[PDB]
C-alpha cells in the first residue's frame, strides 16, 4: 500500500487539478459571455443616450 | 478576463446612470413645459376672447 498510496495521491491530484481545469474553463465562458452582454449593452446604452 | 469584465461593467454603470440623470431632466422639463403649455393654452383662449 505504501508504493500504491504515493501514486493514488497523485491520481487525486490529477483528477482534482481536472476538476479546476473544467470549472476554470467554464468561468471564462461565462465571463466572456457577459463581454459580449455587457459591452453590447454598454453600446445600446451610448447610441441611446 | 475578471479585471477587463469590472471595466466594462463600471463604464456600462457610469454610462447608465447618466441615462438616469437625463431621464430625471426630461421629468423637470415634462413639468416645467407643461406649466408652459397650460399659459399657453389660457393666452390662447385670452387672445380668441379679446
Amino acid at each position: 500500500m505504501e508504493g500504491k498510496w504515493i501514486t493514488d495521491q497523485l491520481r487525486w491530484k490529477i483528477m482534482s487539478c481536472k476538476m479546476r481545469i473544467e470549472q476554470l474553463k467554464q468561468t471564462i465562458c461565462k465571463g466572456n459571455e457577459e463581454m459580449e452582454k455587457n459591452s453590447e449593452g454598454l453600446l445600446k446604452t451610448k447610441e441611446k443616450n | 478576463v475578471e479585471k477587463n469584465r469590472k471595466i466594462v461593467a463600471e463604464n456600462l454603470e457610469k454610462v447608465q446612470a447618466e441615462a438616469e440623470r437625463l431621464d430625471q431632466e426630461e421629468a423637470q422639463y415634462q413639468r416645467e413645459y407643461s406649466e408652459f403649455k397650460r399659459q399657453q393654452l389660457e393666452l390662447d383662449d385670452e387672445l380668441k376672447s379679446v
